[PDB]
């Protein structure tokens, strides 16, 4: 039974919480602890596909898991999230692609690119600065919003479907 | 909303 | 003898002090503790009216003064600051709008969204983009340099001439 | 028969003794021991309010009556007295202002800024300073002359109007 | 430098003291203790004559300061001033002159009747009337009030210019 | 590294002390021993030169500390302070120009008239008068308060630029 | 009561 075991890196505090609970539990986390490194499970149907997704939502504290360290290593995909009203979450992106293509020790590790807060009216990030990062990395940029729930499904299931093409 | 400071 | 209650608030440093400073006293401030919090009375004359202007300059302070509370509760209208040159204080505007609204439980509170620091040449933050934001809102924006003077008034009267259709 | 309890403050010789007994008992006085505190009651009508005012005469001197302390703390309105061929008496202003504010534990206490002596030709502050100081301030000024009467029911009655807008 | 003795006479209330006070200080009295007798000076320019006005504002005293008899004796020009709402300060003026005329012992003394209070809505001395009595002495009638302002310079500057005539 | 040897003089209370502590401590102090006069080095970077502030803060004891001599003889640059809300702090401005001058017996000395506690509503002495002091003796004029830092850096820096100019 | 009132 197909598992994918995905990842959710980016800045503190640009929704990797916010926008996994809302997959996980369809509800928006105005308050989820900084620190707390988590993993979650849900039987999702993508594109008539049932397959379980097995998320770890990073909150890149250092103190070691076993589990974290597994997850790095054998982490399927990798969403890669900033937020599109915080410029600093969006320079990041960068170092965040070097270190998973460091674990993976690849230049092909299926990733989605991830703007999220697409709610808010206050936008520093255009998304054709986004686009062209994506671009220049070869890999699908989503625009989110864990608030309205705005392609939340999308970027998840982008990513398991990167992981399909990758796996074959 | 300094009366709860975040309280929920 | 028409008071209006004005409140200063934006992020630290984005000029809040320098422009009250400069509207009250007519010299500009480079350096005003950052913490401090005052009030400031002036009888200024807008559209041939005389009124008089008592003004919070907000210093955010998470010390509970009694005083602040009364001062969000009737504050009558809201000067949003942010500095030109500073990305941050440009996101933060957002946030200080929502807590404005909770604070006043309304959607229509009179309010000025303030780009200060126009006389620097390192602009991060394009008159559009705050147009736009001030647009969304359906509130004036106004460009401010509080060490030149260009628009003090501007921005301080502005917020008056809102109050003003408010309360008509 | 509403009672108001106002206290008349300021430097030593402007006129506090004077002014309160012209107004209780319509005479001029040479020679009022500088270090005599008392308190005065009279029946007005203010507006056609029939009301009693109870007026604290302060003299702070260095012996402590407990008639002043109760006075202090349930003065509700407080005449901040200088004399206009006083310089020294006018810088003081802000001393008593403060020592108001901390007794009353308010930014919000009724008050007037009264000029005495002004019937007298040796004028030192100008009648703009003591206006844009009250104007700071956001209280009244009144000038007075508790040789020649000018002012003086003006005085007590103002600060009586501005208990009355605060009790109400 | 002329200097040019004025003496202001005339029923109690009148207004005698807030016209002297008026022209001298350029203010408006509200209270003015209606015994007290002063004498003031003041450099004006008159038709660009600049002249030192020294102005007796009486406030009949019986009491006999020498200062007063003097300037009885050798004032040189008599306001004459009854208040246009106040019929009985009207019916005095006679008196007034008649007095004037027996300090003198000349029925050649330069003086202006005054009608002060001419603001008020409540007038029960026409100008008719004041203009007949004037008429018949042969000298100026003028309307002043001291609140206003109006004809203040009026008044006193006539005077000197009816005195510059008797002198001529 | 170069040291700097300063000395703030000024009529007692005016806050040369609340001013040396500021530079050097980042505080305004409520309560600071009149009388106690102390010696403060701080280290800064004036115009990317790093040099040593040696501060006199002087209380006037009429007795005689070995430092205060020593740093009256080799001091290099005079604050000369007042208090804006203090007029007599202001009139002794010139005797205390006077005593360096014969201290240093020169008619060239660095000095910097300093007018503090700017953040008072109470001023009695206006910036213009201030102004024409400092430009008669042809010397560097800076509002200053101790209480919101306004003008501190620049008070001290000031005089080191004044030094700078004199030894070089 | 008043403004707390029901809000907390
Ligand atoms: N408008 C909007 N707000 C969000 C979104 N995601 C998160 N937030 C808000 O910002 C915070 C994000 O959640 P958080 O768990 O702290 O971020 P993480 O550490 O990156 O997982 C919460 O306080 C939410 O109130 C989004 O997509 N849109
Ligand atoms: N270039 C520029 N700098 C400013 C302006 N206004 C204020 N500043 C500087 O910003 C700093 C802080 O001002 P302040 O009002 O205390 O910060 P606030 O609490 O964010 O209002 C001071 O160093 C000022 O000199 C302006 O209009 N232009
Ligand atoms: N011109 C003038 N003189 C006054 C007035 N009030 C008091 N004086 C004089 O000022 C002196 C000091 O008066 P006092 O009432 O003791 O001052 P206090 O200590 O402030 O109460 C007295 O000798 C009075 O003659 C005033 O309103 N106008
Ligand atoms: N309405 C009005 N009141 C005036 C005028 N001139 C004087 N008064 C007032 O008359 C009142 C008492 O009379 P006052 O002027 O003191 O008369 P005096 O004591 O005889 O000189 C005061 O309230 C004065 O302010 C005027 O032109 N119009
Ligand atoms: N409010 C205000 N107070 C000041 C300022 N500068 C000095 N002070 C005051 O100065 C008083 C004593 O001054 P101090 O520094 O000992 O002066 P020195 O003894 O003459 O060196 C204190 O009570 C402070 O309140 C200012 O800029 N603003
Ligand atoms: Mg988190
Ligand atoms: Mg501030
Ligand atoms: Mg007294
Ligand atoms: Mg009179
Ligand atoms: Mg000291």
């Amino acid at each position: 039974m197909t598992e994918y075991k995905l990842v959710v890196v980016g800045a503190v505090g640009v929704g990797k919480s916010a926008l996994t609970i809302q997959l996980i539990q369809n509800h928006f986390v105005d308050e989820y602890d900084p620190t707390i490194e988590d993993s979650y499970r849900k039987q999702v149907v993508i594109d008539g596909e049932t397959c379980l997704l097995d998320i770890l939502d990073t909150a890149g504290q250092e103190e070691y898991s076993a589990m974290r360290d597994q997850y790095m290593r054998t982490g399927e995909g990798f969403l890669c999230v900033f937020a599109i009203n915080n410029t600093k979450s969006f320079e990041d992106i960068h170092h965040y692609r070097e270190q998973i293509k460091r674990v993976k020790d690849s230049e092909d590790v299926p990733m989605v690119l991830v703007g999220n807060k697409c709610d808010l009216p206050s936008r520093t990030v255009d998304t054709k600065q986004a686009q062209d990062l994506a671009r220049s990395y070869g890999i699908p940029f989503i625009e989110t919003s864990a608030k309205t729930r705005q392609g939340v499904d999308d970027a998840f299931y982008t990513l398991v479907r990167e992981i399909r093409k990758h796996k074959e | 909303e300094d009366v709860v400071g975040g309280c929920c």
